[PDB]
RNA sequence: AAUUAUAUAACUUAUCUAUUUUAUAGUAUAAGUUUGAAAUUUCGGUUGGGGUGACC
RNA sequence: UCUCCAGGCAUACGCGUAUAACAACUCGGAUAACCAUUGUUAGUUAAUCAGAAUAGGCAAUAAUCACACUAUAAAUCACCUAUAACUUCUCUGUUAACCCAACACCGGAAUGCCUAAAGGAAAGAUCCAAAAAGAUAAAAGGAACUCGGCAAACAAGAACCCCGCCUGUUUACCAAAAACAUCACCUCUAGCAUUACAAGUAUUAGAGGCACUGCCUGCCCAGUGAUCACUUGUUCCUAGGGACUAUGACGGCUAAACGAGGGUCCAACUGU
RNA sequence: GAGCUACCUAAAAACAAUUUUAUGAAUCAACUCGUCUAUGUGGCAAAAUAGUGAGAAGAUUUUUAGGUAGAGGUGAAAAGCCU
């Protein structure tokens, strides 16, 4: 979003000009997922996959600035965890097939609780938190009861 | 002719007018409130 | 080929699935905990409710298919509201019914001979017609919800004081909204009536039979009139969830199994609202015909056979100034069939009690051209609105 | 000219503008516009006999307050249960699982009065 | 807050109460100036596929029998109820409709023109050219949007190779295929044009508002000279 | 009037997807060309006032 | 008790204690008496007045005293088929001289019934001056007044010219008209669907112009032979050769009618 | 900000007597309007009062709720209205 100016002299009027890109919309199959895909996708990205040599490369490898975009941090995190547990959903049946893929991308295995915590926002990493750390008082009346026992059986010994 | 009365007053009309949850319809009628809730008003709203 | 109902009108269809959701082994993130929606949270998926108790207030019911009752037969069901296109000829083909035109000479003759006059009957009724538009109600104008039922009401009221003249009018009594229904079959066809019929008069015994055995025989030269393109089913209830009952107005064990009479009125304001005169006799029938079936099916089994003992009905139908009167006699019970003994019915049709009402004066430059009162007062009505209710007496 | 200072209640606005004044309801309203009451719904008032009552609504001066001790719910347990778990664990008769037989209610689920979520009113 | 009065999904014969918009859109802006006010009216719902087979009926050729020719206020010709075996639909009434009469909707395509009567829906290719026809359709299984007007008639000029040709009442020559059926005769209400309104108060019965009171070529820069 | 003018409409080359050996199709776009719904800004000086002449 | 005036009782919207008694005599009522004011205490009582379960199927036939009678602008849940539940009285409105107009404002304010049986008081005491405002009466004359018969009149009758066709609409608070709308007539645009137009389709929809109506009336209408050939015209191929060519942008005006329009004239009438 | 006002949607209400006839016709109240003169002019009134006038079954008036918002809305066009 920005100016232009008309017949590109300074002495012309100033004239508001917003350059848009040509979006395509395509079907990407993740060898990873197992899973095709289909997004809305400009030509520079596809020149990208195609120089990171499949769409699969292309997603582990690129950081999350330069992806610029939450659906492709999901699919980082999703490709991510796959590898990092090694799951049997992937090609069931076929053991074959999955442990050719898992070795082709073994490069970018890191560890499963790294893994979850990807491409997640402040507010979904938070609420991830609040959930994993929810719990329901726990009643007094157990507490004191350790408590009694502890003493009790520390008297006693 | 003798101007003046233009005030007709329904509360049916004057509620949906200005009223609570009609200002809350759209952001434009919250910032209304949240200005209000600084200044100090008595009454935010009909 | 348009399709009604403009798009923008429909519900609107569901936003589409959060792509977190495609990414097969990602567990997506929503709002579930928190209890209330957020906008940056996804959306979750709930799986059905069920109160693990039943709520009257608050009850639903089954799909049409899941119905204990449901059939893949169709039953056709003849109600009130139902208007037939062909009018009185459509009821002909359903019933199976040969149509006489007139009232039964010996039900005409009842009121010929002087002695079954009433005394003061031309007064007297002119007083009712008065009372039933104008005198009954503080209003100005009382509207037809309130004087097409007590222009009959008085009426029946009046033919009911002869029993100082003939004692045997009181083995009889009425009722009120009664509910009579049949089920019965037509080339191949399954029809059903269901339908209450107002005020019902039954007696202790049986009227007697109208027509001889060498006329009903006599009926199966005649071969009942069809109506293509039409089909017989047109402004008929299609029903798949129905069930089979036959009542005849009341249960087993009524001191009166006999029913005399079937009033019929037609209480609506609105023309819209009320039968044509066609419409209105063509309801008759077939509400007349199944107390006549129904009884039938009592007394001699559901079999199918032509009745040794035939059974007659009369009917009476009227808007408050119309009357519209009715005999039938049913005298076979096999009515798959289109050919055989048929059944017999005498019409009485567009009989004026009265031809208008004024309830104020008509005045032209200080001149009273009519007066309140009925115009053209026939008298000739009430008498055959008399000769039914003596049939079976006198 | 509409007075914004003063509360909204059901005596303004005009005749459908109605609402309650803080009545709990106590029926339904059926199908045709028919109010049927629901004697649950009715509180019901539990009234002692006072019949050998030896307490009035004033105290005499001579008698002697005492220390205020506001009670805990360590204080309550000490009183109750502890007695029991600690003849108990004296006769080695005690167990994790039986709390119950001192008195533990494992959930609310079930008492005809929750104490929490509380169910019955003051 | 606008929700367009029609939203009925089921076609029924009883008549529906309409709304109008005194030209406002949905957004409550006038689009079209000039309407507003006028007599309530209710709509009732017209079936222009003609040949439209009953539930659990074989797609043949079947008649109908025409019950009354009503007055429609929502169309300039008039609509006739047509019944036919267990359902009741309102059609266009050609000109010389009479009620008892019978009507004939044919899908079957004929290889030989069959003289046809007046509102007797039949394909185009059955139709001889020249027969004068009404409700005609752009594709098969459309409903009908052209020369259903009052008085209105068009003319099937050539049949070739499956296609035909028909001369629109602007006089345009539009092409359909044969399969596209059309009832035979012009629509009724011919004398539509010979109405004199003759009251202003008379347009304001039928919603048509006052108008109101508001009162090119470039020369080339050669020709500025000349002018 | 001067300067612009992805309101609209249009077409051209490209991008791009179908297709046939070059080909005619279209186009979440860009670069042009053509119209202008509009936006922005302006009202030199001297001639006892004015239109016309003029003059600086 | 007397004299006189002639929109009153409810309802809705609204207002929110201005209701009622007692007590005060600071403030409010534009002055007093008395309170509408101040303080305290009270108040408006309803199962009838008023306000606030589910799934299917299917409706051609106005109103007007609805009969006759016609017309055109085409016009208000029920009843069925099944499932579910089987005996209830809570909640809220209720007062007043009241509301919108800074005011106890000669203004504004919807419906029902009635027109005095209901509701009220134009004058604080005085006084008879001028000027000013309003009402009534007039000798003789009768518009001689005046920009104009403005206003008034014991009159309220008659005809004319101009302009607009008519009913209608407009600058709220200086112009109500000759201006705008208007039927009829004319021009331009569009061959079509699921939110205006329009659930419509060229006798239709949009946009704009113009009083219509019989009558005079524009031009335009290849040339000559005569449905026929040449000369033209238009195109190509090179001055030749082919090819092809079978009354509508204008007036008078109807002509009558109608006008709180702009001008006139007679008659009556009158303090002009 | 459309409780005034321009326009529209929906749900509603009012119209006596007389003569024509079968109606944007006639006489004239309620009711709507606002031609003329007079008074008023810090007025009762930031547009009223007293008379006199126009329409009064219709393109009629009125009530209730809703919609259209300033680069705009509405307009039987007065550059009229939109507190
Ligand atoms: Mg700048
Ligand atoms: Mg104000
Ligand atoms: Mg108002
Ligand atoms: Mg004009
Ligand atoms: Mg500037
Ligand atoms: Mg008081
Ligand atoms: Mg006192
Ligand atoms: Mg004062
Ligand atoms: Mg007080
Ligand atoms: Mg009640
Ligand atoms: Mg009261
Ligand atoms: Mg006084
Ligand atoms: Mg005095
Ligand atoms: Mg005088
Ligand atoms: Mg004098
Ligand atoms: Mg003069
Ligand atoms: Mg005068
Ligand atoms: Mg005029
Ligand atoms: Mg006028
Ligand atoms: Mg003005
Ligand atoms: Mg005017
Ligand atoms: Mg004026
Ligand atoms: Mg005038
Ligand atoms: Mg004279
Ligand atoms: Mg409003
Ligand atoms: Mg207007
Ligand atoms: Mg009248
Ligand atoms: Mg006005
Ligand atoms: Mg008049
Ligand atoms: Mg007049
Ligand atoms: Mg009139
Ligand atoms: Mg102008
Ligand atoms: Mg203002």
């Amino acid at each position: 979003l920005g100016y232009r100016y008309a017949n590109n002299d300074k002495l012309s009027k100033r004239v508001k000009k917003v350059w848009k890109p040509q979006l395509f919309t395509r079907e990407l199959y993740s060898e990873i997922l197992d899973k095709k895909f289909t997004v809305t996708v400009t030509m520079r990205t596809l020149d990208l996959i195609d120089e990171a040599y499949g769409f699969d490369f292309y997603i582990l490898k690129t950081p999350k600035e330069d992806l610029g975009s939450k659906f492709g941090m999901d699919l980082k995190r999703g490709m991510l965890l796959r590898l990092a547990r090694q799951d049997p959903h992937l090609h069931p049946e076929n053991p074959e097939r999955r442990a050719a893929i898992y070795d082709k991308y073994r490069s970018f295995v890191i560890p499963e609780a790294e893994a979850e915590w990807v491409g997640l926002t402040l507010e979904e990493a938070l609420e991830k938190q609040r959930l994993l750390e929810e719990k329901d008082p726990v009643p007094l009346f157990k507490v004191y009861v350790e408590e009694l026992v502890q003493r009790l059986q520390e008297q006693v010994l | 002719r003798a101007r003046g009365n233009e005030y007709q007053p329904s509360n049916i009309k004057r509620k949906h007018k200005h009223g609570w949850v009609r200002r809350l319809s759209t952001p434009a009628g919250v910032q209304v409130i949240l200005r209000r809730m600084l200044k100090g008003r008595k009454s935010l709203s009909h | 080929a348009y399709e009604w109902g403009v798009r923008s009108t429909r519900k609107p269809e569901p936003r589409p699935l959060d792509r977190v959701y495609e990414i097969p082994g990602l567990e997506p993130i929503t709002y579930e905990g928190k209890k209330h929606f957020v906008p940056w949270l996804a959306r979750p998926i709930f799986p059905p409710w069920e109160r693990g108790w039943n709520d009257p207030r608050f009850h639903r019911a089954a799909p049409i298919h899941e119905q204990t009752l449901y059939k893949e037969e169709p039953c056709y069901i003849f109600h009130q509201r139902c208007r037939l296109l062909e009018g009185m000829k459509q009821a002909l083909w359903l019933t199976k019914t040969k149509l006489i035109e007139g009232l039964p000479k010996k039900v005409l003759s009842l009121v010929d001979d002087p002695a079954n006059h009433i005394e003061n009957q031309e007064q007297r009724v002119l007083d009712i017609i008065s009372h039933a538009r104008l005198w009954h109600s503080t209003e100005d104008i009382p509207k037809r919800e309130t004087y097409c039922p007590l222009i009959v009401d008085s009426l029946i009221q009046l033919c009911k004081s002869q029993i100082l003249k003939h004692p045997s009018l009181a083995r009889r009594t009425s009722a009120q909204n009664c509910t009579l229904a049949t089920t019965w079959n037509r080339e191949s066809l399954l029809l059903q009536v269901r339908g209450t019929s107002s005020t019902i008069l039954s007696a202790k015994d049986p009227l007697p039979v109208i027509a001889s055995r060498e006329e009903v025989e006599a009926t199966r030269s005649h071969v009942l009139e069809t109506f293509y393109p039409i089909s017989p089913t047109i402004d008929l209830q299609e029903c798949h969830v129905y069930e089979v009952k036959d009542d005849t107005g009341f249960q087993e064990g009524y001191p009166y199994p006999h029913p005399h009479t079937l009033y019929f009125l037609e209480k609506a304001n609105l023309r819209p609202q009320r039968f044509l005169p066609e419409q209105l006799r063509a309801k008759m029938l077939l509400f007349a015909f199944a107390n006549a079936l129904a009884q039938a099916r009592l007394l001699y089994g559901n079999t199918a056979k032509v009745l040794e003992q035939p059974i007659v009905v009369q009917s009476v139908g009227t808007d408050g100034r119309v009357f519209q009167f009715l005999v039938l006699q049913l005298n076979t019970t096999d009515l798959a069939s289109s050919e055989g003994v048929k059944n017999l019915v005498w019409t009485d049709s567009d009989q004026l009690l009265y031809r208008h009402f004024w309830c104020r004066p008509v005045i032209k430059k200080k001149v009273v051209v009519e007066p309140v009162g009925p115009v053209d007062f026939q008298p000739e009505t009430f008498r055959k609105f008399l000769a039914l209710y003596l049939h079976g007496v006198v | 000219g509409a007075d914004r200072m003063s509360k909204w209640t059901s005596k303004r606005g005009p005749r459908t503008f109605t609402k309650s004044r803080g009545a709990k309801k106590t029926g339904i309203y059926t199908s045709d516009r028919k109010f049927v009451q629901i004697k649950e719904m009715v509180p019901e008032f539990v009234v002692p006999d006072l019949t050998g009552f030896k307490l009035k609504p004033y105290v005499n001066y001579r008698a002697p307050a005492g220390i205020d001790t506001p009670l805990t719910a360590k204080a309550l347990f000490q009183e109750t249960v502890a007695p029991a778990i600690e003849k108990d664990f004296k006769e080695g008769t005690f167990d994790a699982n039986n709390l119950e037989k001192y008195g533990f209610e494992p959930t609310q689920e079930g008492k005809l009065f929750q104490l929490y979520p509380k169910n019955f009113p003051r | 807050k606008f929700v367009s009065w029609k939203s009925r999904t089921k076609y029924t014969v009883k008549p529906v109460k309409m709304r109008k918009s005194g030209g406002r859109d949905h957004t409550g802006r006038i689009r079209v100036h000039g309407i507003g006010g006028g007599h309530k009216q209710n709509y009732r719902m017209i079936d222009f596929l003609r040949f439209r087979p009953e539930k659990e009926k074989a797609p043949e050729p079947f008649e109908e029998k025409v019950v009354v020719v009503r007055y429609d206020p929502c169309r300039s010709a008039d609509i006739a109820l047509v019944a036919g075996g267990s359902r009741k639909r309102w059609i266009i009434a050609t000109e010389n409709m009479k009620a008892g009469d019978t009507i004939l909707n044919s899908n079957h395509i004929g290889r030989m023109a069959v003289a046809a009567q007046e509102g007797d829906a039949h394909p185009l290719g059955a139709l001889p050219v020249g027969t004068l026809i009404n409700n005609v359709e752009s594709e098969p299984g459309r409903g009908a949007q052209y020369i259903r007007a009052a008085g209105t008639c068009g003319v099937l000029l050539r049949k070739v190779n499956g296609t035909a040709i028909i001369q629109l009442p602007s006089k345009r020559q539009m092409q359909v295929l044969e399969s596209c059926t059309a009832t035979v005769g012009r629509v009724s209400n011919v004398n539509h044009n010979q109405r004199v309104i003759g009251k202003a108060g008379r347009n304001r019965w039928l919603g048509k508002r006052p108008n109101s009171g508001l009162w090119k070529i470039r020369p080339l820069p050669p020709m500025k000279s000349y002018v």
